[PDB]
C-alpha cells in the first residue's frame, strides 16, 4: 500500500501532535527541529548572547520514534545564498547547527528547500555536512514542478505573467535541482521531495523528472478538487502523475490545512489509498522482476564459468521461451520430413549447450506432436549440468537421447545434424558467445541443416537515469581502475530511467555463416533523434531472435514476447553524463572486437559531444572463449 | 491574576499595542522549550507589563502568535504560526479574553495582520505566499491573492481608504493594492531592485506617502505618486523589523530591529533618539494615546521598555 506523511510548520506540543497525525493514519511526520520564526544570531552581541534552551528536548521521544516517524526541516529564514552579508553567514552556521541536531537525533531524513535558481553555498555548506562524519542520512531536496514565480495571480497591473510558450524556461526547477546535485557531487544521500501544485505543467517539464532520485511527492490539500459527496478528489491528470509517482514507490506527503473541513486528514489519505489499490495488479513479468528493480548484476558468462544449479531451476522457470522452441522445431521437422516418409526418416536433432535438458525435452515434445522420428544428442561443457542429464537419460530418455559431456567447439561428432538447437543467447543477443559457439560446431551440421536460432539481432537506445548513474559509479573496487565500472556491461531490470530514443538495431548474427572469410567483429554507428532536454547515462541494449521462420523470442520493448521473463535489459554506461538538447542528434559508435582467447565490446558517443572510447583493448571488461 | 489568565507568559514578546484609552495589549510567543504557544494580555496599567499577577485580562492560544492588531476597542486579530487568523473578543467587564473565530485558510504561519480603514475587513499574509482579505462580521475570506512568488512578510491597510493596501515579499515586491482595479496589486519601488523589504508604514497625514524598511537596516521614503524614492537612510545594522508612527500632527518615525535597538527619526530621516535598551530583537513599538512622547517597546528578551521621546 502507501507510505504517506503529514506535513507541519506548527508542532505546539511535540507529543499530542504526534499523537493526532498516527490517529489520522500518517506513518510519518515533517516538522520542524527549531521553532520556524525563532530566528537566532551567532556573530552580534546581544542577540548572539541569547539565553537558552536553544529548542525542545530529545528525551521528549524514544530513539525508536525520532529514527523512524520524524522527518526534519530546515527553517524558512535560513537562506545561505542572500544578497546580505551578515544573513549568508547566520545562516551558514545555523544550516550547520539544525542539520547537526537532526544528525544528533537520528532522523532518517531532513528536509531543505530549493525555491531559487542560486543554491550554490546552501549547497557548499550541505556538502560540507556530508563530509563532517559518515551518516547515512538522506537530504530531500523540495523543488516543485512549477516555480511559485510562474504560477502567480495575474493580478499585478504593470507585471503582467508570460502567456508566451517558454519550452525551457518552464523546466527551469529540473535545472535548479540538477545544478544543486551537481555541486554536491551527486551524494547518494541527497535525493528529490517534488512538490506538485494545482495547475500541472505541460508533460515535457514532468518527463524531465524521469530517472531522477525521487524519494517524496509533497501534495498541497489546495489541489484536491471536491466531488458531489464533498470527498477530497483529484483530476485525470493529477491521477496519471500519482500512478507514475506510485510505480516509483515514493513516499507521499501531505502539506496545508484542511479545505474540506466537512471531513478529516485521513480523507486526503483515504482517496490516495483508493487510488494506490484501484491501480493495474502486477502481471507475470512485474512479479518475476520484483526486486530486481534498478539492480545491476554482472552479466552471466556461462562459457568460462560453470552455472549454479539453482541458476538453471530460473533459467526454467520460462514457459513462453520453451514454448515458442517447441513450435520452432514442430514447424521444421514438418518442412523437413514429409507425411509418407513419417516412419521413414528419422531426423538427427543437437541441443549444443544442453544444461539440465529443457530443450532436450521441448525437441521430443516437438517430435510427439509433429508425429516425426528423431535421434538427440544433448551437448553440455559444465559437467555439474551433466549430471542431471545423464541421471534424466537412464531414468526417463533412453537410448534416444546420447548426453555428450563436451565443448561444442571440440567434439568430433559421429554423423551430422539435421536441426542444431541452442539457448546461447544473453540479454544483448551475442554477449554469451553464441556466434563462437555455433561457428565452431557447424561443421559437423548437414549442408542443408538449421539452426535454431537461425538469426538474432541486438538493439541499443539512448537513456537518461541519474540513479543508474549514481549505481553503476558506486561499483568501485579496490585494486583496479577507478573507473572500471563505467566500462563495463551491467544486467539490470531498468526502472527508474528515460528512454531518449527509439531502439535501433544494433549487431545481427544468422545461423549457419555461410561466410568464406567468417568474421564476428563488429563497427556500427547509431544516430539518435532527441527531441526532450535531457542527461545522457548509457544505453539499453534488447535483442531479437528469429528461433525458425515467424517464431521469435523479443525482449525489445515495442515487440516484447509477452509473459517472458527469461532476459533483463543490458546497460553499457558513459564515464561522464552528457548534455542533450531538445533537436539533436545522441551519435554513438559500438564496436564488437576479440582475440582467440577474449570477445569484448568497446563504445563511444561522437555526438552532440564525444566521450572517450570505453574499455579500450578489454581492459575493464572481457568476455572469455 | 484574573481566571483564565495563563499562571506564566511566554519569554518571546510578539507585539505591544496601545489602545485608544491606554490599555496595552501584548502578544507573546513560546519560540523554545517543550510547548509552542502563545497568549494574548491586556494591561490597563502599562507599568505593570510584563508582570501576570498585576494584569486585567489574559488568555492562551493554541500555537504562537506571530502577529497582533486591535480590532476596534474590544476586538484582537491575531496571525497565528497554526495557518489560522483568530479574532478574540474583549469582555463586557474587559476581564476576559474569549475567542470569537479561529478560520484555517492559510497553508503556512500567518505572520501579518492589517485592519482596514472601516474596522469591517482585515488583510492578512502568510508564509504560504497568499494575501487574505477577511469578512470580520461573517467570519470568512472574501478575496484570496496569489500576486507574491515568496513569503508575504509585511501587509499594511491604508489609514482612510478601505480598497487601499500595501504589501512586501521576499519576491523584491512592495504591491500597492486597490481592490477597485481588475488587476488590484501594482509594483511599485525605488529604480533599482535592493535588499528585500521586511516592513511598511503607511504615513498618517500624507495618504499617498509610505516608509518601507529593508532586510540591511535602510529606511526608505516613498512617494506612491511619484513612484521614485526621495529618501533614504542606514538606520539599522540589521533587518528593519517595523516602522510606526508617533501620533503627533508633525509625525516622528519609530524604526525597529534584530540588531536589538530602537531609532526615532523626524521627516527627513534623521536620527533624533535611540535605544538600546534591549537585549535581545525588538518586535513591537507602541506610542501612547496619553502622553504623546511616551512610546513602549517589547522584544525576545522579555522587556516592556517605556521610552522618553525628546
Ligand atoms: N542469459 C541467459 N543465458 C542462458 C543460457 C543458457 O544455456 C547456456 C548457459 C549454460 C549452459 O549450460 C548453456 O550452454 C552451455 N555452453 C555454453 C558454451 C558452450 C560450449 N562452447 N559448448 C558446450 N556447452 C556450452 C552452458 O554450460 C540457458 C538459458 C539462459 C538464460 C538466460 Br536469461
Ligand atoms: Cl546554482
Ligand atoms: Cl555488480
Ligand atoms: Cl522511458
Amino acid at each position: 500500500r502507501v507510505s504517506s506523511g503529514r506535513d507541519l510548520n506548527c508542532v505546539p506540543e511535540i507529543a499530542d501532535t504526534l499523537g493526532a497525525v498516527a490517529k489520522q493514519g500518517f506513518d510519518f511526520l515533517c516538522m520542524p527541529v527549531f521553532h520556524p520564526r525563532f530566528k537566532r544570531e551567532f556573530i552580534q552581541e546581544p542577540a548572539k548572547n541569547r539565553p537558552g534552551p536553544q529548542t525542545r528536548s530529545d528525551l521528549l521521544l524514544s530513539g525508536r520514534d525520532w529514527n523512524t516517524l520524524i522527518v526534519g526541516k530546515l527553517s524558512p529564514w535560513i537562506r545561505p545564498d542572500s544578497k546580505v552579508e551578515k544573513i549568508r553567514r547566520n545562516s551558514e552556521a545555523a544550516m550547520l547547527q539544525e542539520l547537526n541536531f537532526g544528525a544528533y537525533l537520528g532522523l532518517p531524513a531532513f528536509l531543505l528547500p530549493l525555491n531559487q535558481e542560486d543554491n550554490t553555498n546552501l549547497a557548499r555548506v550541505l556538502t560540507n555536512h556530508i563530509h563532517t562524519g559518515h551518516h547515512s542520512s538522506m537530504f530531500w531536496m523540495r523543488v516543485p514542478l512549477v516555480a511559485p514565480e510562474d504560477l502567480r495571480d495575474d493580478i499585478i497591473e504593470n507585471a503582467p505573467t508570460t502567456h508566451t510558450e517558454e519550452y525551457s524556461g518552464e523546466e527551469k526547477t529540473w535545472m535548479w535541482w540538477h545544478n544543486f546535485r551537481t555541486l554536491c557531487d551527486y551524494s547518494k544521500r541527497i535525493a528529490v521531495a517534488l512538490e506538485i501544485g494545482a495547475d500541472l505543467p505541460s508533460n515535457h517539464v514532468i518527463d524531465r523528472w524521469l530517472g531522477e532520485p525521487i524519494k517524496a511527492a509533497i501534495l498541497p490539500t489546495s489541489i484536491f478538487l471536491t466531488n458531489k459527496k464533498g470527498f477530497p478528489v483529484l483530476s485525470k491528470m493529477h491521477q496519471r502523475l500519482i500512478f507514475r509517482l506510485l510505480k516509483l514507490e515514493v513516499q507521499f506527503i501531505i502539506t496545508g490545512t484542511n479545505h474540506h473541513s466537512e471531513k478529516e486528514f485521513c480523507s486526503y489519505l483515504q482517496y490516495l489509498e483508493y487510488l494506490s489499490q484501484n491501480r493495474p495488479p502486477p502481471n507475470a513479468y512485474e512479479l518475476f522482476a520484483k526486486g530486481y528493480e534498478d539492480y545491476l548484476q554482472s552479466p552471466l558468462q556461462p562459457l568460462m564459468d560453470n552455472l549454479e544449479s539453482q541458476t538453471y531451476e530460473v533459467f526454467e522457470k520460462d514457459p513462453i521461451k520453451y514454448s515458442q522452441y517447441q513450435q520452432a522445431i514442430y514447424k521444421c521437422l514438418l518442412d523437413r520430413v514429409p507425411e509418407e516418409e513419417k516412419d521413414t526418416n528419422v531426423q538427427v536433432l543437437m541441443v549444443l549447450g544442453a544444461g539440465r535438458g529443457p530443450l532436450v525435452n521441448a525437441s521430443l515434445r516437438a517430435a510427439k506432436q509433429a508425429d516425426r522420428r528423431i535421434k538427440l544428442y544433448a551437448v553440455e561443457k559444465n559437467p555439474n549440468a551433466v549430471v542431471t542429464l545423464e541421471n534424466w537419460q537412464f531414468e526417463e530418455w533412453g537410448s534416444q537421447v546420447t548426453v555428450v559431456s563436451s565443448d561444442m567447439r571440440e567434439w568430433v561428432a559421429p554423423e551430422k545434424a539435421d536441426i542444431i538447437v541452442s539457448e546461447l543467447l544473453g540479454s544483448f543477443a551475442d554477449n554469451e558467445l553464441s556466434p563462437e559457439c555455433l561457428d565452431g560446431a557447424q561443421h559437423f551440421l548437414k549442408d542443408d541443416g538449421v539452426s535454431i536460432p537461425g538469426e538474432y539481432t541486438s538493439f541499443l537506445a539512448p537513456i537518461s537515469s541519474s540513479k543508474l548513474y549514481n549505481e553503476v559509479r558506486a561499483c568501485r573496487e579496490k585494486d583496479r581502475d577507478p573507473e572500471a565500472q563505467f566500462e563495463m556491461p551491467y544486467v539490470v531490470r531498468l526502472h527508474n530511467f528515460h528512454q531518449l530514443s527509439a531502439p535501433q538495431p544494433c549487431f545481427t548474427f544468422s545461423h549457419p555463416n555461410r561466410d568464406p572469410m567468417i568474421d564476428n567483429n563488429r563497427y556500427c554507428t547509431l544516430e539518435f533523434p532527441v527531441e526532450v532536454n535531457t542527461v545522457l547515462h548509457g544505453f539499453a541494449g534488447y535483442f531479437e531472435t528469429v528461433l525458425y521462420q515467424d517464431i521469435t523470442l523479443s525482449i525489445r520493448p515495442e515487440t516484447h514476447s509477452p509473459g517472458m521473463f527469461s532476459w533483463f535489459p543490458i546497460l553499457f554506461p558513459i564515464k561522464q553524463p552528457i548534455t542533450v538538447r531538445e533537436g539533436q542528434t545522441i551519435c554513438v559508435r559500438f564496436w564488437r572486437c576479440s582475440n582467440s582467447k577474449k570477445v569484448w565490446y568497446e563504445w563511444a558517443v561522437t555526438a552532440p559531444v564525444c566521450s572517450a572510447i570505453h574499455n579500450p583493448t578489454g581492459r575493464s571488461y572481457t568476455i572469455g572463449l | 491574576l484574573p481566571p483564565n489568565a495563563p499562571a506564566c507568559m511566554e519569554r518571546q514578546l510578539e507585539a505591544a499595542r496601545y489602545r485608544s484609552d491606554g490599555a496595552l495589549l501584548l502578544g507573546a510567543s513560546s519560540l523554545s522549550g517543550r510547548c509552542w504557544a502563545g497568549s494574548l494580555w491586556l494591561f490597563k496599567d502599562p507599568c505593570a507589563a510584563p508582570n501576570e499577577g498585576f494584569c486585567s485580562a489574559g488568555v492562551q492560544t493554541e500555537a504562537g502568535v506571530a502577529d497582533l492588531t486591535w480590532v476596534g476597542e474590544r476586538g484582537i486579530l491575531v496571525a497565528s504560526d497554526s495557518g489560522a487568523v483568530e479574532l478574540w473578543e474583549l469582555d463586557e467587564n474587559e476581564t476576559l479574553i474569549v475567542s470569537k473565530f479561529c478560520k484555517y485558510e492559510h497553508d503556512d504561519i500567518v505572520s501579518t495582520v492589517s485592519v482596514l480603514s472601516s474596522g469591517t475587513q482585515a488583510v492578512s499574509g502568510s508564509k504560504d505566499i497568499c494575501i487574505k482579505v477577511w469578512d470580520l462580521a461573517q467570519q470568512v475570506v472574501l478575496s484570496s491573492y496569489r500576486a507574491h512568488a515568496a513569503q508575504v512578510t509585511c501587509v499594511a491597510a491604508s489609514p482612510h481608504k478601505d480598497s487601499v493596501f500595501l504589501s512586501c515579499s521576499e519576491d523584491n515586491r512592495i504591491l500597492l493594492w486597490d481592490t477597485r482595479c481588475p488587476k488590484p496589486a501594482s509594483q511599485i519601488g525605488c529604480s533599482a531592485p535592493g535588499y528585500l523589504p521586511t516592513s511598511l508604514a503607511w504615513h498618517p497625514q500624507q495618504s499617498e506617502v509610505f516608509v518601507f524598511g529593508d532586510e540591511n537596516g535602510t529606511v526608505s521614503l516613498v512617494d506612491t505618486k511619484s513612484t521614485s524614492c526621495v529618501l533614504s537612510s542606514a538606520v539599522h545594522s540589521q533587518c528593519v523589523t517595523g516602522l510606526v508612527f508617533s501620533p503627533h500632527s508633525v509625525p516622528f518615525l519609530a524604526s525597529l530591529s534584530e540588531d536589538c535597538s530602537l531609532a526615532v527619526l523626524d521627516s527627513s530621516l534623521s536620527e533624533l533618539f535611540r535605544s538600546q535598551a534591549h537585549r535581545d530583537f525588538v518586535r513591537d513599538a507602541t506610542w501612547s494615546p496619553l502622553n504623546h512622547s511616551l512610546l513602549t517597546t517589547v522584544g525576545w528578551d522579555h522587556q516592556v521598555v517605556h521610552h522618553v521621546v525628546p
